[PDB]
């Protein structure tokens, strides 16, 4: 088999809001996943509360 | 330059709008199995 | 310079004085449906 072990990064570029990420396959194979992490600039500009 | 994790993805649908609703929820999930420990898998396959 | 966003719109009036009541709590609301994830909406129609 080929199966591995995570992680797996992979560039999300681009506005939050537009972003649609997700995972089609096919398959006679199996996976897992555990957890789904994301990073990227923060900025709002109005320091609410 | 902020990051986080999410850490389960249980589960499921979640049409509520996506500025309301949880982390692990996803807008959509067909052939799905979240499990406890493991989380999405394929639902095991029909035998004939 | 602040900012705070109204998450949800539900819901309805508040005859209460604003500086005492919550958000979500328009002062007055005619023809609405607040429902639980949309928000305001138009009442679905009559027939005839």
């Amino acid at each position: 088999l080929n199966l591995g072990t995570g992680q797996y990064r992979f560039p999300v570029v681009g506005n939050a809001k537009f972003n649609t990420v997700y995972i089609l396959s096919d398959e006679t194979t199996p996976l897992n996943i555990i957890g789904c992490g994301w990073e990227g600039n923060y900025l709002r500009r109005s320091s609410g509360i | 330059l902020i990051s986080q994790s999410i850490k389960n993805l249980k589960g499921g649908i979640s049409q509520q709008p996506d500025i309301l609703r949880y982390p692990d929820q996803g807008s959509r999930q067909v052939n799905g199995w979240s499990s406890e420990t493991e989380g999405l898998q394929k639902r095991p396959p029909l035998v004939f």
